[PDB]
Order: structure tokens, then sequence, then C-alpha cells
């Protein structure tokens, strides 16, 4: 149970950019789309996110580069597939 | 890419008039028949009110006759009753129209306060109603002949008329004429001779009234407009689930009003249609059109017409202008409530073992809670097969789901609330703890923030169901992220009643106890004396700690010393974290310390220590308190032993005075304040007398015979700790109580001698009665007073939020200490604390700057403007901010539940009303120095007497003690021709006086020396000839122009100052001579030639509060008596004394064109009829106006005004509301400005300031070289300033909602949201907060590539 | 005036034509029969309004159509 | 009392106790302030939206909650559309615009 | 000087006068104006102080 | 409030002048109020209900 | 043609209102002529200062 926020409002400020960031984390747990980066104490994914955050290892710019980069995971794979659509000359 | 074709996202939604065409769009039929349904087989007839093939089937996916009742065929229409088959839902959209015979006016656009039919066409409503009845006919389109277009005739009129000229003249009558006119208008033409006409005829009764309309019928113009919608082609009708006919047991039904308001209209206009193809007589068809009119105005709004009644029913129908206004005030659906899923409630309990952070939840009620969430856990762990078998689980609740649930429970927090919600702290998040039992347990310390108590209040609870609401939750509404009152620095979480006895019983010491004198090592062993029952809990004891102060820079420090404590403290400082100093709790810890330790605590070593802190706190407050074995007897109220020999004087003196009126020697009402003057002292020495025979009466010993100190008396030790009880309460236990008055309001002479300890008498309790209902009553209704307050003030607010990061002005507001008369009132450290500064500031020795610029003044940084002699800074403010549409954050401050400097994007007026709201409920000879110091005399011009002494010649005069330290201690006002044993820049000592006056007397005292000259002073007209009889010596005393005979009454009195020579001894420096006239009733001392010095006298001239206080502060209203203020700097005279009102002259000394009003001269005045006076000057007494103030002295100078009298009003209560709240109020308050000067917009109009300032600012570069236009800043009321906003959706909230919606419908107005309460209408995220991320990438995505 | 209510309007409006004397009864009556039968004249005056008469009896002998539709009565 | 998800009104779809199963709390013009203050946006809008007026969107959000993903796809509340065609029934035509 | 502000002269015009006033607008009549103030204070069916 | 006749004041707050006034009222027990009262100028004036 | 706010007076309190005329006395009547039959009581009548 994270009983005080501050070591997170720390880190990233304004404190509602917080909430905000630490959702899209914890839904990027929730919903399975990965792991968490800190031992889960059975900590929801709301407070494993904010942990996340204490830690700073999460925050907007990084998840920014993470999905970015996911971005190129997937083109990768899918070169071959989308360029044999050139059909529609 | 394409744009778009259908359903998206949507923004700015648009009203506007509806045309026949566009009302035959949503309409999907034509409702041809009153008819509902079959009688028999409730089936909906076709073409009726109810109707499938028009709106829809009666049950999903299946056609009426049953054709078709698969769920395969769907977007087919049925061969037989084409209805096509689909989800019953859309019968609650599909909408209908009919179409009506005859046009029908719309009556929101006739009877509405600016008719609008009427004021498109500049005719009168009377008139227009006139021909609408068929009483009279109209001119259309005139041509040229002998009659005007708008004007109107009567029968035999229209004959003569149309025998004389049959075409090129037309007239109709009724509602087709109406819509004639508004057809046949053109715009653009009128527009033309509109302007033509202005520009000829200059007049301020013509050409204003002129622009006034053009401006409307462009404005009608660019909307999109046809006037012709004006009146009723079609009709449409709403959809039939949206006034349902829906079954009911017993085999009744029940129905909207709406369907009996569409029949009669339906039925009329059948009949209508009807008596045309049947070619009836004229007067028929007119009374039916008449009762169609009158119909179809009853649906659209009932009440601006006969008020029509439902079926066999007297209540009046509610027709679709009450459904849309709805009631209970002014809110539709999404104000003043809406029911909502997955929440509960209890009585509360109390629950000490909790931790601030969570809160005891009933067992069964997170069950029925989390039930969706515990069904879906259930399943996921596979415990369940289906969701059916979890739910039956879950009904059976088998003994796995107990552990289930505390599965879900674990971090997810639960929303708590009260029935009084005002502040932000009335809705908080906490952890749930399951716990057995109906009762919510509720964290003590938090009971001050709800303010609840125990007697058995009630709170709702709510599940944040979707994540952002649990993060929201944690991160923001979370108890223990707040811990700071929003309203004030100060810690909301401060130990309430029990546990700061328990600590007070600690802190405490007595004289001679177990282990008085010894020494310990630590307070560890402390404990375990005290525990053994070795050692008593207050003795003074030298003892050794391990102090820490975090001095090193982010580094602790320690320490140790042999201290000088009790036994209590040392063992309460186990507790203690880290950086704070045993000086801490080396005192007697009071409710007021205990609170400055959190603080302090928190200001130091951040936020979790302070927790933790807290919540150890309450901990050991509850324990030690219980061990105290605190208790309340009938014997621990203490009555003094003198009170029935105070009473027995008292009762003494009322004889004495009896006698005296007995004999006549003084009168009834001289008596009557005598007797109640002395009674009232009677009460004052018994009161006086209690309160320290309870206080220090306890005598003791140690090691000799007798040493006095504080009392430990329970009730006395909870009066005094803070715990619960006060001084004026205990002096109604103990003392006698007051005395009361009857429902008058005047006080009764007879007191009530008896306290409650002793019996109340008959008497004496039905006296007291009163009293008792006045007082219920009282708070009872200024309940509801505080919170129309709070609702006008978060209307007035609302949409203001921070938005801009850094303005970057250097403008703000001089905060200094407030030095109310004789003793500050309020420090100017609390002042500037948690705010910005706008500037450098600079120690006496400049070349250093302190504090840079704008930075955030902190505890350290107060504290080393505390170390040196600042004695004020410039600080930035909400009010003086440069940002537009908003405020940034540099300029509003820190103060929060957190320290840190204040977040982008938190709402700063929703807080600043809720902060002044909270509060809200509770509410109701000669200068004499007192400190030491220096003097200062603050504009004053004066000159020395004959005595040696100094005499003041001017009117405003301050007097400022100033102390060695540099910085002001007092100020006082020094009224005019006061005499001083001292002057500027010398020294003075405490108690010395000053400045001495009479208060009776307004001097004449002349600045040179002289001989008295009598200049126009003729006795039986301007004097009067009267001499002392009390001695003998004579004055001839002035007479007033408001008596005087007849030539002498144009003639002003004066004394002219002249010398030995015969000469005239001018005003010192000037070309202007010395004559001082006199006024009316002002006898004169000295007669004509003799001599005089300076400081001398020429003559003598004779002579609420609360919560509506605040109220008419916001406001901005004018009170009843009004000191008037000088329009213009310059001298002043009088003249022409015209019926009563004296005129007052104001001449300048630089220019001209002397201005004259008039002034009712039965009022006292304040000013010299030969003394030069500066603008805003007091010309007379009493209080001023704030339009004065802001129009006179200065936007800063009513800024000013404002807080600093309605913190008059809260400090004078205890009320502690940083200046910052009543700033952003006072910011909206003056939001508009008036426009003086042209060269881009309208000449007179209101514009905001804030779109005013972006308009020149913008055209004081580029555009014109500058074109720009001068304003003027007006101050209007909160509640006239919440009535202009953007959004129309917002007005249709608070605002009348009929007006609104016209007003802006003909207007086409365009509703973008972008404010909260319109933005929380339509059901979407909150453009401040959270969203405000949101709100802002969609303004920035919109209106750009 | 017109106290808005459409009861007085109609109420007045109403009032405002006289009572008929008895012999008006019988003149405006006959006025009537002159009008009505007027234009019956004018009707019988039209050849095709008595061609489509016995096209639709012959309509009515064939079974195409019954007499109730084409006639009530004869002057009878 | 206790409710999480009950019977509904028929007129405006909102929580209403049908079997003395308790409808849900109200939450007023007030309770609103304290979230806007707080500045809990996406409370606020599950306040009046998902977990009450919108009709599609209580199912919508009871499935997600019931498949462990806590989330709202809010929509619009059933006042406002009521409210549009009871406007729009009158002479005043009010649309939505844009994207 | 109450006199001086009255718009009626004898029995009938006050009772006009008050009758336009409880039922204004509808044509005053005699009978009507009679009758209604008859049936006020006057009538033992429709008014009683007990 | 028992039938009869009743005489008040309604000084004050009345026409903002201080010239005061006062009225009667007779309240049955069933029927129409019969009110007389005053105003600034002095002049009687009545009204039912 | 000029115009001069004019302060009347009331049992609660008081306001203030414009009034057009041309001259301070015929401002000061058309007041009175105005007011007065309210009972209103006119306090002071200032000339708009327009600078
Ligand atoms: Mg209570
Ligand atoms: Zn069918
Ligand atoms: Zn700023």
């Amino acid at each position: 149970a994270r009983v005080t926020v501050q070591d997170a409002v720390e880190k990233i400020g304004n404190r509602f950019d917080l909430v905000l960031v630490a959702a899209r984390r914890a839904r990027q747990m929730q919903v399975g789309g990965k792991d968490p980066l800190v031992p889960e104490e059975n900590d929801k994914t709301t407070v494993i996110a904010l942990r996340e955050i204490e830690e700073g290892l999460i925050n907007n710019q990084i998840l920014d580069v993470r999905e970015r980069q996911e971005q190129q995971e997937q083109e990768a794979a899918e070169l071959q597939a989308v360029t044999a659509i050139a059909e529609g000359r | 890419l394409k744009a778009q074709t259908k359903t998206e996202e949507f923004d700015a939604i648009k009203i506007a008039l509806a045309s026949p065409d566009m009302i035959r769009s949503w309409s999907f039929g034509e409702v041809k028949k009153p008819e509902t349904i079959n009688y028999r087989t409730f089936k909906p007839e076709r073409d009726g009110l109810f109707c499938a093939r028009i709106f829809g089937p009666v049950k999903d996916y299946e056609c009426l006759c049953g054709k078709y009742k698969r769920l395969k065929h769907r977007g087919v229409i049925c061969e037989k009753c084409g209805v096509e088959v689909t989800q019953t839902k859309v019968r609650r959209e599909r909408m209908g129209h009919i179409e009506l015979a005859s046009p029908t006016a719309h009556i929101w656009f006739l009877k509405s306060l600016p008719s609008r039919i009427g004021l498109l066409l500049d005719m009168p409503l009377r008139d227009i109603e006139r021909v609408l009845y068929f009483e009279s006919y109209v001119v259309i389109e005139g041509g040229m002949t002998n009659l005007e277009r708008q004007q109107i005739l009567t029968e035999e009129q229209y004959l003569d008329a149309l025998e004389e000229f049959g075409d090129e003249f037309d007239a109709k009558m009724g509602a087709e004429a109406i819509q004639a006119l508004l057809k046949s208008m053109d715009l653009e033409q009128e527009c033309e001779q509109l302007r033509e006409e202005l520009n000829e005829t200059n007049s301020e009764t013509k050409r204003k009234k002129l622009t006034k309309r053009i401006k409307l019928l462009e404005a009608f113009v660019q909307s999109g407009n046809k006037p012709e919608w004006m009146i009723l082609t079609v009709l449409p009708v709403l959809p039939p689930d949206l006034r349902p006919l829906v079954p009911l047991d017993g085999g009744r039904f029940a129905t909207s009003d709406l369907n009996d308001l569409y029949r009669r209209v339906i039925n009329r206009n059948n009949r209508l249609k009807r008596l045309l193809d049947l070619a009836a007589p004229d007067i028929i068809v007119r009374n039916e059109k008449r009762m169609l009119q009158e119909a179809v105005d009853a649906l659209l709004d009932n009440g601006r017409r006969g008020r029509a009644i439902t079926g066999s029913n007297k209540r009046p129908l509610k027709s679709l202008a009450d459904m849309i206004k709805g009631k209970q005030g002014r809110f539709r659906q999404n104000l003043l409530g809406k029911r909502v899923d997955y929440s509960g409630r209890s009585v509360i309990t109390v629950g000490p073992y909790l931790r601030l952070h969570q809160c005891g939840l009933p067992k069964k009620m997170a069950l029925e809670l989390f039930k969706p969430f515990i069904y879906g856990k259930l399943e996921l762990r596979g415990l369940a097969t289906t969701i059916k078998a979890a739910k039956k689980m879950v009904e059976r609740e088998e003994a796995v789901v107990w552990d289930i649930l505390d599965e879900v429970i674990r971090e997810h927090p639960v929303l708590l609330n009260r029935a009084p919600t005002l502040h932000r702290l009335g809705i908080q998040a906490f952890e749930p703890v399951l716990i057995e039992g109906k009762a919510i347990q509720l964290h003590p310390l938090v009971c001050a923030a709800y303010n609840a108590d125990f007697d058995g209040d009630q709170m709702a609870v709510h599940v944040p169901l979707t994540l952002e609401a649990q993060l929201e939750a944690r991160a923001l509404m979370m108890s223990t992220n707040n811990i700071l009152s929003p309203a004030n620095g100060e810690p909301i979480i401060v130990p309430s009643q029990d546990v700061v006895l328990g600590l007070y019983y600690m802190t405490r010491d007595c004289v001679n106890a177990k282990g008085e004198g010894m020494v310990l090592t630590g307070p560890k062993e402390a404990e375990r004396l005290y525990r053994s029952g070795l050692a008593s809990l207050h003795a003074r004891v030298k003892v050794r700690i391990t102090e820490y102060e975090k001095d090193a820079n982010g580094e602790l420090v320690a320490k140790t010393s042999l201290k000088d404590t009790t036994v209590g403290r040392a063992i309460l400082w186990m507790i203690v974290p880290k950086g704070l100093p045993y000086s801490i709790v080396n005192q007697a810890l009071g409710k007021k310390a205990i609170s400055k330790m959190l603080n302090t605590c928190y200001r130091i070593l951040g936020l979790k220590p302070t927790v933790i802190f807290a919540d150890q706190i309450m901990y050991t407050g509850f324990a030690y308190a219980a061990r105290s074995g605190a208790s309340v007897g009938i014997d621990d109220m203490v009555i003094p032993e003198k009170k029935h020999e105070i009473i027995s004087e008292a009762e003494a003196e009322v004889a004495e005075i009896q006698e005296q009126f007995q004999s006549g020697l003084v009168t009834a009402g001289e008596r009557y304040n005598k007797v109640i003057d002395i009674w009232a002292a009677a009460n004052d020495r018994v009161s006086k007398a209690m309160m320290d025979n309870l206080q220090t009466e306890t005598v003791i010993n140690r090691d000799g015979q007798e040493e006095k100190q504080v009392s430990f008396n329970s009730i006395y030790m909870m009066a005094d700790s803070g715990a619960r009880g006060s001084a004026a309460q205990i002096r109604q236990l103990a003392g006698m109580r007051g005395l009361m008055a009857k429902p008058d309001g005047s006080i009764i002479e007879t007191p009530i001698t008896a306290n409650f300890r002793e019996g109340l008498n008959v008497l004496q309790y039905f006296i007291s009665t009163h009293g008792a209902r006045k007082g219920l009553a009282d708070t009872a209704l200024k309940t509801a007073n505080s919170g129309y307050l709070t609702r006008r003030l978060v209307d007035v607010a609302q949409d203001l939020v921070v938005t801009e990061d850094d303005c970057g002005t250097h403008e703000g507001i001089m905060m200094t200490p407030v030095i109310e008369g004789g003793d500050v009132k309020e420090p100017l450290r609390d002042r500037v604390l948690g705010r910005v500064t706008a500037e450098d500031v600079l120690k006496p020795g400049t070349a250093d700057i302190l504090v840079p610029r704008n930075t955030l003044l902190h505890e350290q940084w107060c504290d080393l403007l505390e170390e040196n002699s600042v004695d004020a800074v410039k600080v930035r403010s909400v009010v003086s901010c440069d940002t537009d549409f908003g405020v940034c954050a540099h300029c509003y401050g820190r103060d929060l539940a957190r320290g840190h400097i204040i977040n982008k994007g938190e709402a700063i007026g929703v807080i600043a009303a809720q902060s002044i709201g909270e509060p809200g409920t509770q509410l109701t000879s000669s200068i004499q120095v007192k400190n030491k110091g220096s003097i200062k005399l603050s504009n004053v011009k004066s000159v020395v007497n004959s005595s040696g002494k100094l005499v003041i010649t001017s009117r405003n005069t301050e007097l400022k003690l100033i102390d060695e330290f540099g910085r002001t201690k007092e100020s006082y006002k020094v009224p005019y021709g006061a005499v001083l044993a001292k002057g500027d820049g010398e020294q003075v000592a405490g108690g010395e006086t000053v400045a001495n006056w009479d208060p009776h007397t307004m001097p004449v005292i002349t600045e040179v020396s002289g001989f008295v000259r009598f200049t126009d002073m003729i006795d039986g007209q301007t004097i009067t000839r009267q001499t002392d009889e009390l001695t003998g010596l004579s004055s001839l005393v002035v007479l007033d122009s408001a008596e005087r005979t007849a030539g002498g009454k144009d003639l002003r009195p004066a004394l002219k100052i002249v010398d030995a020579q015969g000469n005239d001894v001018l005003i010192p420096g000037t070309d202007m001579p010395a004559q001082y006239f006199l006024p009316g009733k002002a006898i004169v001392q000295l007669e004509d030639g003799v001599q005089i010095s300076s400081g001398d006298t020429l003559a003598r001239i004779p002579q609420t509060g609360g919560l509506p206080r605040v109220a008419d502060l916001f406001e901005a209203r004018r009170p009843k008596e009004p000191a008037i203020l000088a329009e213009i700097s310059g001298i002043v005279s009088f003249g022409k004394e015209t019926k009563g009102k004296r005129r007052l002259v104001i001449t300048p000394v630089d220019g001209s064109d002397p201005y004259e009003e008039m002034i009712p001269k039965w009022r006292q005045l304040n000013v010299f009829e030969g003394e030069r006076v500066e603008r805003g000057d007091v010309i007379s007494d009493g209080p001023e106006a704030p339009h004065d103030i802001l129009r006179l002295r200065g936007v800063h100078a009513v800024t000013r005004y404002i807080v600093n009298e309605v913190q008059d009003v809260y400090r004078l209560q205890g009320v502690k509301i940083n200046d910052k709240h009543i700033e952003v109020i006072v910011r909206q308050m003056l939001r508009k400005a008036t426009i003086v000067n042209a060269g881009s917009s309208d000449f007179l109009e209101g514009e905001q300031v804030e779109y005013s300032r972006v308009k020149i600012a913008n055209r004081e570069l580029e555009a014109n070289g500058k074109v720009g236009a001068t304003y003027s800043r007006d101050l209007l009321g909160i509640t006239k300033a919440s009535l202009a906003t953007e959004s129309f959706i917002s007005a249709a909230s608070f605002q009348e909602t009929t007006r609104v919606l016209t007003e802006a419908a003909v207007a086409g107005k365009r509703d973008e949201l972008r404010g909260l309460k319109e933005n929380v209408i339509v059901g979407r995220l909150i453009p401040a907060g959270t969203g405000y991320a949101y709100h802002q990438d969609r303004m920035r995505r919109r209106a750009a590539g | 005036g017109r106290t808005t209510d459409p009861v007085r309007m109609y109420m007045r409006e109403m009032g405002t034509v006289e009572l008929l004397t008895r012999e008006g009864e019988i003149d405006i009556a006959k006025r009537i029969e002159d009008g009505i039968n007027q234009v019956q004249c004018s009707v019988a005056e039209y050849p095709e309004a008595i061609t489509y008469l016995l096209e639709q009896y012959d309509r009515v002998e064939a079974e195409e159509a019954r007499l109730s539709d084409l006639i009530t009565g004869f002057v009878d | 009392h206790a409710r999480s998800t009950g019977s509904y009104s028929l007129v405006t779809q909102q929580p209403l106790g049908g079997k003395a199963q308790f409808g849900g709390q109200r939450f007023g013009e007030m309770e609103v302030w304290a979230l806007e203050a707080y500045g809990a946006a996406y409370t606020l809008q599950e306040m009046l939206t998902v977990k009450s007026d919108d009709v599609n969107g209580r199912t919508k959000m009871y499935k997600n909650i019931v498949d462990g993903n806590h989330q709202m796809e809010p929509g619009m509340p059933e006042s406002f559309n009521v409210l549009l065609k009871e406007i729009r029934s009158l002479g005043i035509n009010i649309e939505l615009e844009d994207e | 000087e109450t006199l001086r502000v009255d718009p009626t002269n004898d029995r009938l015009s006050a009772l006009v006068e008050i009758y336009r006033m409880m039922r204004p607008g509808e044509p005053p009549t005699r009978e009507a104006a009679e009758s209604l103030f008859e049936n006020l204070f006057f009538s033992e069916d429709r008014y009683d102080l007990s | 409030r028992s039938p009869g006749v009743f005489f008040d004041s309604d000084k004050g707050k009345t026409h903002s002048s201080g010239k005061v006034l006062y009225n009667a009222r007779i309240i049955p027990y069933r029927g129409s109020w019969l009110d007389f009262e005053f105003d600034p100028k002095d002049n009687l004036f009545v009204r039912i209900d | 043609n000029k115009k001069f706010w004019a302060t009347v007076e009331s049992s609660e309190h008081s306001f203030e209102v414009p009034i057009y005329a041309e001259t301070l006395d015929e401002a000061l009547e058309l007041a009175e002529w105005q007011y007065v039959p309210a009972g209103f009581e006119v306090t002071r009548v200032r000339p708009c200062v327009a600078p």
C-alpha cells in the first residue's frame, strides 16, 4: 500500500501528469502488455506503476520512447506482409 | 484526407432557429391522429402520438403485426404495416412533425422580455398581440399611397383604405400577417437606411438607440436565421418514449402531460383543416385559429397564456418549457444531483486503531459494492465455472469469497463523503479495511475536516471504478495527501479533543511528585520509571536527550545535553522524529502548540514523517488521556466565594439609581442605561473572579510550606488545553450567566444571577428560551446563507484555472503588516508567506539582494526576511496577473495540501470559493502610544504655535511608530488641528502621549500670525449677535445660508489675517493672501482687531458586521450613508444654495472648468471651504462605496479595500483565510471594463479587460501603428459578474433557462465548451486537473493543421 | 379591451351579430333555395353530366358497381 | 445501505431502487465541486456518466469490470440527450458540430 | 381627500367599479354588480365570522 | 389568526419615508377578506382579498 | 445632452442612477421629478468626470 505519493510527485512534477502517466503504465500492465519493473508485493497495477515512478524508471519520456520503439518492433515483422499489397496499382 | 461523414467525436454545440424543412428533417412521419393505443390490444394506433410506423417497434427487433420477428431481418421495412425492425431504443430517438393549417407564432419569441418578433421589426408587443387575436389589421409594404408599413388599421379603416386603393397597398391580419411582415423584411436595406440615419442627425437620445438596433440587425443577419422561422409552419413532436404511456399495477396507466397537450394541438389543427374544407364563416375559422395558437402555446410553454389544466386534474399540466427548466431552483439533472452506482452509506463510528490512510468498511457493504469485481476475480482464478456460478457463490457467501474479496480490496481505495460538503476535503479517499458490523469506521483526525460529530451522522461511500479513478483517488483525494487546509497553510489533521487532553496531561508539570529532582540518562528509562509507578508523569527532572538538527546542508546534525523537563515530556519525545528540536516538546503542549509541532515537522522533514508522526500522536494521545482518568464532577466547577457579595453590591447600585429616579434626579433612559451598565459590570466582576478562583487556586507544597501553581482541575485542563470548553462557556457554568434581551432586542436589566451549577428558576429559564430558539434559528439559517454565498462564488469563478506557467509581470501588490490601530492584528510573515516576490528585496543597506526577483517565499526565506528589518514585500497576485483567461502559476502561490508551488491545471476558483465558504457557518480623546519607538508623520502640513508645540494644518494625517529596527509597529489617524509634544523624526517612550486634540470641535486655526479682521461679516445677515450667559464674554455667531436674511444670504463671512500696518499677511510661500471664511453654526472665539498667533483657533465648529457584511462586500453593494470623495484635486468652494442641496464647486489650481456637484449639506462636512483637497479626499465621513475607490483611488486601492475588509470580518471570529482566494474573487469581480476612446471596437460597450487588453496589445504593434483604445476598469458584484459567460449551456444552468435559450438561439450562438460547468453538463472530461491535458491537446489540434 | 382569453374574443366577436327576425329566416332560406337549385340547373345543362350518369348506370346493370353509390332515391 | 448495479428509471435512465434494493447515493452539485477542486477528472466523468446516466456506459463498464480491465468508454449521458430532444422538439434547432 | 381620489359617484357606479375589480374584463351588469356585492360580506351563505 | 378585526402598523421598510402606515383587516372564519389601508398621501384605500 | 449620476437613498440602502440633462440644476430637477414620486430621497448629483 503506497501511503504517500510524495516521492512519486517528486520525480515527475505537476502531480496531475503523475496520475495520467502512472495510469497509462498501470494499464500497460493490467491489459497484459508487459510485466512489472520491480518486485510485485501483491501491489495492484496502480501501486506497481507508482513504485515504478518512484524508482525513476517510468515517466512520459520513457514510456513514449518504449512505445515508439515497439511500433518499429512490429513494422519489422510486417515489412514483408504490407509490401506485398502492391496490387493497389 | 476526407473530412468525415457520420458519427465520430464531437465538439462545439450550435443552437439556432428551426426551418419548416429542417423540422421535416428530424421527422420520420407526420402524426395525423390524437389516438394513442388500441384500448384493447395495447399496440399503438398507426399515425398517432404513439406509432410504430413513424417512431418504432414496441418490442426489440420485432415488427408490430409480427410478419418479421427474427433478429435476422433487421433493415427490412415490413410490407403490411411499415415498421422497420430495430431496437425499441430508437423509439426514444425518432421524432415526428405536424403540419399546421394556419401559421402560428412561437410563444418563446413573443412573450420573452426582449420580445424577439417585436424588436426585430421594431413593433410594440401590444400591437402584435392585437394583430394575432384578429383585433386589428396591419399594413405591409405600403408602397406609395397613404400609409406607413408597420402601421396598423381597424375594420372600417381597412375597408375605406381598400375602396381608395385596390392594389399597391397591402394589409393582412392574424398570424399570417406577422409572418408576412417578417418574411418581406429586408435586413440589408434596413441596415443601409439605419447607417445614413445614424449619420444625419446628431443626438444622444437618437443615435444611441439607432446604433444599438443596427448592431442587433446585422448580428441577426450573420447568425443565419431567417425571420420567417419565428412563425411556426411545422411543429415537431417529441419522441414517444420520452413521454411514455407505460403500464402500472392494478391495470391502470400513467403518462406525461405532453400527451394531453399534443393531443389538444392535433385535434384542434385537424378541426381547422376540416372547417377550411367546409367553408365555415369567418368568425368560426378565426375562433379556431385563435384556439390552436393557444394550444400550441400551452404545449411549448404553458403559463404565458390562460394556463391549461390536465385531464380531470386541477394541477396545471407541465409543458415542454418546464420539461427543460426542471425545478428545485435552477438545475437540469446535471447539477442538483444524480443517482450513482457503486455507492453506499451508513452511520459512522470511531476506530482509533486506524491509520490516517484507512477506514473500516462494513463486510456486507464491501461485498455488495465490489460484487462486479468479485465475480471477475472469482472466475479469473477458476473458483467459479461461469459468471452465473460466481453470482450464486457470493449469493451463498461461500467461505472462499471472503479471501477473494480481500484480494480486490488491497490497493483499491474508496471515497468517503459527508452531508454538508463545503470544501474539497468534504470528500476524501481511504483504503478499505474489512470490518464486521454495519458501521463505517472513520479516522478521528479526519473528523475535523468532515465536520462530523459521532452523534449519528452518516457517511456516503463511492467506488473509483476506472483505473484513472483509482490513481486519481490515491494521488489526490487520498486522505494522507491532504493534511493541510487549502484555505491556509495550517494543518487540518491537528489532534482534536481527547488526544490533546492526553498530551496536555503529559506535558504538564506539577510542583512536588515522584522522582522530583532526580536524573536519568534517556527517555527510554524515563518511561520505565513511570510505568513502574516509581515516578509521576509530571515532575521536573534533569535528563539527557539526543536532539537532532538538520542544519547542515541536506544533513542532520546531532547533539545532547542535560535538559530541565518533565517525565511526561521526556516520554513524549520518543515519538518526535529526527530534525525537530527538543524545545518543541518542552512547553505545556496546548491545542495550538501541538499543531505548530506538526506544521514545523511538515515544513522540515517532509510528508511521510509528518503522517507517521501524526498517527503516533493520536495513539499516545488517546492512551495517556485514558490513563489520566480525567473526568467531570459537579464539584469540578467552582463558584467564586465572593459571588453573592458582588451580586448584593450591584443589587445595591440598582436601588441607588432607583432612588435617584424616584426623586427625579435622573431621567428614565439615563437611569436605564445606568442600571444596565452597573449590572454588566457586576457580571464582569463575577466572571473575572471565578476564572481566578478556578485557574491558579490550587495551593501545594514542595519541601516547604506553600508554593502555588496552575490548577489540575479537570474542566480547567479541558478549557486550557483547547480540548473543549472555553472561558466564555465555563463562565456560564460557574459564574452567573449573562443578561438576556427580550425579542425586541432590548436588554433586560434583571440578568441571570444564577448559574447552571445552581438552580435556574422559572423566570430565568423562560427568559433564556428566547435567546435559545433565536440561536438555533440563527445558525440553521446562516447555514443556508453560507451555502448561497458559496454558490454565487463558484459561479463567478469556476472556469478560472491555472493556465500559463509564468506570465512574467513585475506588477503586484505591496504586502505590509496590517497594523490595526494600536497594535498588529496580523503579522507581515503570514501575509507574504507561501507567495512569490515581484522583484528583488534589499537590505536597509543596499547593493545587496536578499531575495531575488520572483522566488517562492517559503519558511526559510520568510525567516531570512525576519532576520533583517524588512517591513514589506512586493508580491505577485492573481488580480494583477497579466495572463489572459486564467492565472499563471508563479502569480498564484504555493498553498495547497502540499507546500510546493501550485500545479499547472489545478482549479483555483473552486478551491477559493470553497475556502471562503467553509467557515461561513461560524460568524455573527487623544492618541497614546503603547510600545517604545520613534515618530513618523505621513502626509502632513503643520505649523509651530505660540505654545512651542506643533499643530496639524492638514486633514489627512497619519502617525506611525517606528521602532529602533526601522519597521513599523503602530499606526494612527491624527485629526486636523491637533497639538503634538513630538514631531517627525523624534523619539518617544512606552506610554508617552504624542497627539492631543478636541473630538467635539473643528478648529479654524491659522498658519500665520497677525491681527484678526472682519471681512464681509455683517450682523442680522451673515452673523447673529449673541452674548454668553454663563460668563459674559460675547462672540458674533455665524449664521448659515439655509437661514439668512435677504441681502446677506449671498455673502460668505470671513476672518482675514492682517498685520499691524493694516496690510495682508499671506499664506506662507504663495501669491495667495490669507483669508479663512467661516461656516454655519460656527461660533467665533476672538472678536475684531484682536491679535493672534500660529496654532490659535479663529473659531470653533460644533458637531454593521457578520456574514451579510461579507455578502455585501463581495457583491460590491453601495452603503446607506456613503462618504463622498472629491472628484478632482483642487481647492473647493460653495454656492447657489439651490433647493436644499448645497452646491460644491471644485476649483482646479492647474486647469479649469471647475466641476460642481449638489450635496445635501444637512450632512456634516469634513472639508474646509478655504482649503485645497487632493482627489479622493474626504469631503465627508461614513463607509465608502467600492465603486468610488476603484474610480478615484485605484485598482490596487479597491483590491486592497475588499480583501482588508472581508479579512477584518473573518479575523474577528478567529478564521484564517489567505488573501489569495479573496484576491481571485476580486480578479473575477473586476473582469469587465467599459471603453472610453474608440479606434477598434464599439464606444460605450462593456467588454472584458482581458479581451480588450489582448486587442489593444495586439494593436500597439502591427495593425495601425497604434489605433488602440482607452477603457475604464469596472466593478461588478459577484452575482452580476457570474452573469457573463461565453458558454450558453453554462448559462442555462444557473440563469433563467427560457431567456438564455431564446437569446442565444436568435444569435445562432456556438458553444465551444472550454469551461467546467458546460462540460460537466455534457458529461465530458473536465477541462482542468487530470483532463486539462486532454482538453489542451484537443484545443491545440483544433483550429490548426 | 381584449382580456386575452379567446373565450371573450369569440364571445364578443359573435355578439356583434343580431338575432334573426322570423321573416329573415324565411328570406335567407329562400336565398339558399335560389342559389342551390341554380347550380343544379347549371349541372343539367352540361351534356357530359348526363352522359356520365348513363355511362355509370351501364356499369350498374353490368354488376360493375351498386346503385347505392350512383344514387339515393329519385324525387320520391 | 449499499448497491452495485441495480434497476433503473424509465424516463431518465438513472439508478432507482425497485426491490427495496436502495438506488445509488445522490451526487450533488457541491459533491461535484469537490472533485473539481481536487481535479479528479475521470472520477467525475465516470461519476456522472458511466456509473449513472450512460445507458451504454454502465454495461460496457460492468463487462470490463469483471474482465479485470479498469476503464471506461464514456459516451453521452442520457440526461443531455433527452435535453437535446426536448429542446429540438420546440422551434429550436440544436446540433452537435465538427469532429 | 379619499373622496377626491374616488372615481365613482352613486351606488350603481361604485357597484360597477367593484364588479370590474373582483371579476375584471367581463362586461358589468346591474344584477351582476348587485348580486356580487350582496353575496360577498352580506350573504348568510357565502360568509360568516362565526 | 382568529377571525375578527385586526389593526396592524407596518412601519419602517414601507416607502423608506418613515411616515409609517396603518392597516386594518377584517378576516372572517369563511369568505373574502376585507382590507383597509392608508398610503404616504394619507389616502384611505380598500381591497377585497 | 450631458450625463450626471444621481444618488438616490432608501430604507435598507442607497444606489446611483444615470440622469441625462444639460444643467446641473436641470439634472437636479429631472432627478426630483423622476424619483421623488417613488419616495427615493435624493442625495447628490455628480457630473460624470469623463477623462
Ligand atoms: Mg452534529
Ligand atoms: Zn409488419
Ligand atoms: Zn501571472
